This record gives structure tokens, C-alpha cells and sequence, in this order.
């Protein structure tokens, strides 16, 4: 899997997923951040991981998804789509500005890992436009 | 050793201590960094109005700029003493208006007043009017020992200590006062960005939102207090009193700069922090300490450690390249620097003149 | 002494706390590090909303700035007490704004307000109608004797503890509440971006004992002190949507500073949060000398077994 990139090319979403795509897993920072299955052009300029992991490690975590408002229902819905890949350990659901429509919500956390389901998790994305990328980091 | 140098390391904790005009928090461009600030005012006003100064100095000057407020509170606290006529007298000679039956009289500008002091004037005034003394006379023979008229702001150590500034009346030439410490603005060792809180007022009487909303600056900070007393000026300003008694008020500042807060927003953010460092240099000539946070304090696990870090191999800088012996005593929670492991122990320290 | 110090060290998650306008969890930086923060005023409204409040303390204040609802209101529960036209007369006296058949009619900010306060007022315009006062030398008189208007704020303590502000009206002069709390911003102990840990937070908050008999119309120290505790319960507790420390003092302190240098723990933040506290209590008690009544309640100065002790504790002075 590859990591990677400045979309100018932000013209609309689509053209956003458009630019990169001359799937993959974007995640705006526009700028951008780039989760991809393959390794520049004028519209779109970049400026390899396949991770070993382990069983009940905790993990930060972000990820903005597409969940279709109540915090209960927003954190349940995380949990369900989490599956069994991994328990969630701590997570603030920040409710973003709609986008155009679609009503992105970034949950941001912690995990603990409950392996290979995250990874495919990680490598499919979650959810029904940016949304789906889920980031991960030690602590 | 005519000059007693404070220097408060106080460290704080979240809160809006002093503001301006836009509710947003003070602050001071000081090596290129930002650092939020707490005017000298506000910590003179802070320790004037504090409960430790009305217990252990006295009673605080009265500063106001209203003559007919003044008229009244006179002839209520001074009536049982003397007549009407010659407080009123007292009162316009001190003032240079004119004090009559107006409900609005206003002096020139804001003037710290003391009650004894306007007695002792009163008593001058009213022997002058026995012996039929006109006021040119009396402002004369009055001006001839100026002594008296300081032991009478014994009775007012603030204005003894931040001094007096007169335009009209008797005052110009017998009031004018030179305060006896001098006290620096409170700058933080390190670079501050600011928070903002986000606060909103909820009406329990509305299906809507809140019935208000809005923002709030606020931040943390260590802070660096410093001040330093004149103590000659001090002797002088109160009538020619003591040195250990200058040194007894001196004792008290230190204590107050150690220990009081500006009780600006304090009720809804209580930074009720005591100094986690005090430094009371004893010296010849003024000496701030601010120069060893010019280059900004960058965190080492908390602002704290590395500022007092700082302070102290600064301090020891400027002791040797300009030869600057003279008793030191530190206190926190260089060889020439007696430890003091408790403020009563480094307050006995400066009582006994270091 | 006059100053109880209330220094409630909880424990739990750092998320779905408090937010901001972009709906993001409160922060503050200290030490030069990020903490998590629940504001005062979100832990005040979580207290005097709560049902503890409601069974311990009474009822809370009436926080509004549409007065013509508000006439609605006292109209519609003072409406046999007092005659129509006094109710309308002291609320307009009151506030300041001309009351009117409206349905919009606006004070000049969001204030609290006290139905029996309210009340009192009535009854003493209505001796004003009797007797033929002018509204001025009725100020006068109303003026002459606060402490009753007090009384009638022992009612409401939310606004005897947290002050109210008035700029316009007869309440600008008998309204003026200075509040008898003071409540820190709670924020955590350690560094929020080794295992996963709950965050742990520092409470702090202290009552000025004589300012709140004061506000409540000159009662005892011991009514001060119960409602006091209750303070403690509600701090120790309350969580908006494990270690604690009273202590006695002649003027308020607040141990944050123990927590300037950031926490720092693998495996649980607690106890080195708690060592921190020791330390810097230590260190602080040792250094200014005082020695006013403590009273800790931990399970890791006069300890204690349980939170109610410590309670009990304070309802008794040290």
C-alpha cells in the first residue's frame, strides 16, 4: 500500500477524486492526504506501507465517514462499523459543516485493536467525497 | 544599600488576570515574542485593596476626583472634631475649587486624599484663622517644614510608596509626592497564544438557542514580577521615620508581590496561584532580572523549571561581570545567595536588613 | 477561617465534554502542554440543573432576557397574591423597561432571577400604593435595608453563590450580587494529544463563607458551611453529560501548579496526579506557613474513610 499530495485542482469534490484518480483513499488536509494501491500530474502534485501490527495494541485514530446527529447514535454507529477489527476505546465525534449534500462527521480517538479485519477495514474505507479514510497512529 | 530589588517568578494557571478595553487579555511585545501582561496599576491596586494590607499597614489612601463626595465623607468622619466652616476651608485650600452647598464640585484630576492628613491641615488651619494668618502667610510657614505633613501619610503608605501628583490648590507645593519603591509592568518568561473560550448564555426561557453568545480570552502563564523599593525616599516620605521601619513596609510589599492576584475574572476562572519562586536581591542600584527572559523560556516539562533556570544563571551573569556583591537570600519551592526555605524566614531575612 | 477550599481531583473521559462553536472538545494550554477543559460555567449549570441541587439545596434561578414572557410568567403565578396591576408595576420598576401588553419586550442582558424576591418587591410596592410613595423615595427606602432582598435570595443560591449583574433599573442599585464562589476551569493533569488511560481532571473551587451569609440576608456560618458541602458533593461528583482535598484558609489557594509540570505516567494517570498533589501540597503548606484545616479524602492533614465523612467533616468546621 502506498501513502502519498497537493490537489487549484479543488475546484469541486468530484474534481478532487478526479485529480487523483489520473479506487483509492484520499482524505483532504486542497491539500491533501493520499492512501493508494499503486505509486504527478499538472493538476494534481505528490509531494509504501504495509504495516506489521499486533493483537490489543492502542492506537489513535481518525476518520471522517458519512454516518446516515445524536452523539449516541454517532458513537454506536462507529462501533458497528468498526465490526469486531477493533473495540473502541475512547472517541469525540466532531459534527463538520456540510459539504456539497453531504453531512461529514470526523471521529477522533483512540482505539485498542481487537488484526486483519482492521486491516481491510483500513484498505476499504468506511462508509457511504473525502469521507471513508481511517488514519492511525501509536501513542 | 539603599535599594531593596523584589523579583516574583509567580506561575499561574488559566485565567483572564488583567484586560483592556476590547475584554481581551494585556500583553507586551518582548524579545519578538508576545507575552501576556498585567499593568503595574493593577498589582498596586490589587495590594492597596487587599485584605493583608488593611491588616498589616493600614488603612489605603482615598483616590477620588469628586470634591462634594469628599465635602460630605470629611464632615461625617471629621464633624466630632471640627467646625463645618473649617474643614470646608481646609478642604478648598487643599483643593484649590471652591466648596460650597454644590452637589457637583471636581478637583483637576484623580487625587489620593488622607483623612489624618486633612485633619493635621485643619488643625493648621484653625490656628491660623486665631491668629489672623491669611493664607498666603500660612501657605508659607506651612511650606517651611514639609516633615510633619509625611508622618500625617504614615497614614497612607500606598501614596508614600506610588506617589502623589497635584495641579491645583496648597498640594502643588505641600502634596507633591515621589513615590518610594518603583514596580515593573508583569510580563510571562515565555511566549503565550492566547486561548479563546466559547461561552454562551442559555435562557431557561427560550425554545431557541442560548439568549446569548460570545467569545472570551484567556490564558496561563509564569509570570515576572519585579519592583524594588526606594528606601531612602521611603524614610523621607513618612516624615523621617525609621530605616527598620522602611524596612517593615518593605517586608510587607515583598510578602504582597509574593502572595497577591489582580481579582479580575477571578470568580469564574480562580487563579488563586501563590509565587512559586521569590528572589528579594538586596542592592546598591535598581536591578531588574526581565533581561534573562528576553530570549523567550521555551518549555522543558512545564514553563517553571526552565524559567527559574534562567533567572538564576542570568542572575549569577550579571553578579559577576559588574562586580555585584550586596546580600542576596533567594527562596524556591550561586554561593553569595542564602537559601530560605520558608517566605517568613526570608521576610525575617529583610527585616533584618539582609 | 474565612475561605473553604474545594480541590475535587476526578477521573474519567477526556471526550464529549464540553464544546465549542465548531462542536470540538475545550482545550487550554498549560505548562506548554495541552489540556483537556470544562468551563465554570458549564459545571455551574450542570450543578444548579442537577437533582441533587434540586433535593439538597432548592430551586434554581430563573436565567432569562425576555420579560414579556416573564410577565406572562409571575402573571400566571402571582396572579392571586398580588393584584395584576402591581405585578406589571414591579417587574417594569425592576428591570427598567416599561412593561406593556408587548410579547417582545427585552432586558438589557440574560439575568437570573428569584420568584419570591419578586414577591417581596410586590408587597412592598403595594405598601408603596397604600402609602402613596414616590418611586424615587421608595428607592430610597428599599435602599435603607438590603439584607431582607437577601433573604429573598436564599431562594435562589445559584445566584448567591455565582453573583448577578444589573445595568438598568431599580436593580441597579438592590440587584448588585457579588458571588460567593469562585470556580476554576477544570482541566486534566496530563498532556491529551505507554497504554490507554481515562484522563484525570483538577477541580478547583473555594466559597467565601462571610460574602455568602451575606447574600443570603445575614444567616449563620453553618448554613453557609451545609450548603458548602453540597458544593463539595456536586464538584466531587457531577459530570457534564476518586481523590478529593478540602482544606481551611485565610485566603483562597488553588493547587494547579501542581500540575504545571505536565503528568506524566505509561500506565495510568491517578496516583502520579495524587504524588503531585502531595508534593506540591507539601511543599506549599511548608513554605507560607499555613496551617489552616485540612481534611484529605484518598485511597492511595486529618484523611478520611469516605466522602461523607469528609462532608460531615467540613459541616463541622475542622
Amino acid at each position: 500500500m502506498y501513502l502519498s499530495v497537493i490537489i487549484a485542482w479543488s475546484r469541486d469534490l468530484y474534481q478532487l477524486h478526479q485529480g487523483l484518480w489520473h479506487d483509492f483513499l484520499f482524505h483532504v488536509e486542497c491539500h491533501v492526504l493520499l492512501q493508494s494501491a499503486q505509486m504527478s500530474t499538472a493538476v494534481a502534485t505528490v509531494i509504501q506501507v504495509e504495516f506489521q501490527l499486533q493483537v490489543g495494541v492502542p492506537l489513535y485514530f481518525r476518520l471522517r465517514a458519512n454516518p446516515i446527529i445524536k452523539e449516541a447514535e454517532q458513537i454506536a454507529w462507529l462501533q458497528r462499523k468498526l465490526g469486531n477489527a477493533a473495540r473502541v476505546e475512547d472517541v469525540h465525534p466532531i459534527s463538520e459543516r456540510p459539504q456539497y449534500k453531504i453531512q461529514t462527521v470526523c471521529f477522533e480517538g483512540v482505539l485498542t485493536i481487537n488484526a486483519p479485519a482492521l486491516i481491510d477495514l483500513v484498505q476499504q474505507g468506511i462508509g457511504p467525497m473525502g469521507c471513508g479514510l481511517l488514519s492511525l497512529a501509536p501513542l | 544599600s539603599n535599594f531593596i530589588n523584589i523579583h516574583v517568578l509567580i506561575s499561574h494557571s488559566p485565567s483572564c488576570l488583567n484586560r483592556d478595553d476590547m475584554n481581551m487579555q494585556k500583553d507586551a511585545i518582548f524579545g519578538g515574542k508576545r507575552r501576556v501582561r498585567i499593568s503595574s496599576q493593577s498589582l498596586k491596586r490589587a495590594m492597596r485593596k487587599s485584605g493583608y494590607y488593611a491588616q498589616n499597614i493600614g488603612e489605603s489612601s482615598l483616590r477620588t476626583i469628586h470634591l462634594a463626595q469628599l465635602r460630605d465623607v470629611l464632615r461625617q468622619k471629621l464633624g466630632e472634631r471640627f467646625d463645618q466652616k473649617i474643614i470646608d476651608k481646609t478642604l478648598a485650600l487643599l483643593s484649590g475649587k471652591s466648596v460650597d452647598e454644590a452637589e457637583k464640585i471636581s478637583a483637576d484630576a484623580v487625587t489620593p486624599w488622607v483623612v489624618g492628613e486633612i485633619a493635621w491641615f485643619c488643625e493648621q488651619v484653625a490656628k491660623a484663622e486665631a491668629d489672623n494668618l491669611d493664607d498666603k502667610k500660612l501657605l508659607k510657614v506651612l511650606k517651611e517644614d514639609i516633615a510633619a505633613i509625611r508622618v500625617n501619610l504614615q497614614q497612607g503608605v500606598d501614596i508614600a510608596l506610588s506617589g502623589r501628583m497635584a495641579t491645583s490648590g496648597m498640594m502643588t507645593e505641600l502634596g507633591k509626592v515621589d513615590g518610594a519603591m518603583s514596580i515593573a509592568h508583569a510580563i510571562t518568561t515565555h511566549q503565550v497564544d492566547s486561548d479563546i473560550d466559547w461561552f454562551t448564555a442559555v435562557d431557561d426561557l427560550q425554545e431557541q438557542g442560548s439568549a446569548h453568545l460570545g467569545t472570551q480570552e484567556f490564558s496561563s502563564g509564569v509570570f515576572y514580577r519585579y519592583a524594588n523599593i526606594n528606601l531612602a525616599q521611603l524614610q523621607e516620605n513618612l516624615g523621617g521615620a525609621s530605616r527598620e521601619q522602611a524596612l517593615e513596609i518593605a517586608t510587607h510589599v515583598v510578602h504582597m508581590l509574593a502572595t497577591e492576584v489582580p481579582g479580575a475574572k477571578q470568580r469564574t476562572y480562580a487563579a488563586f496561584n501563590p509565587a512559586d519562586m521569590v528572589m528579594v536581591n538586596f542592592s546598591d542600584m535598581p536591578l531588574s532580572m526581565a533581561n534573562a527572559f528576553e530570549k523567550a523560556v521555551k518549555a522543558k516539562d512545564g514553563f517553571l523549571q526552565p524559567s527559574i533556570q534562567a533567572f538564576n544563571q542570568y542572575w549569577d551573569r550579571v553578579a559577576n561581570g559588574y562586580g555585584l556583591n550586596g546580600a542576596a537570600a533567594q527562596f524556591s519551592l550561586t554561593a553569595q545567595v542564602k537559601q530560605m526555605p520558608t517566605l517568613e524566614q526570608l521576610k525575617s531575612w529583610v527585616r533584618n536588613n539582609g
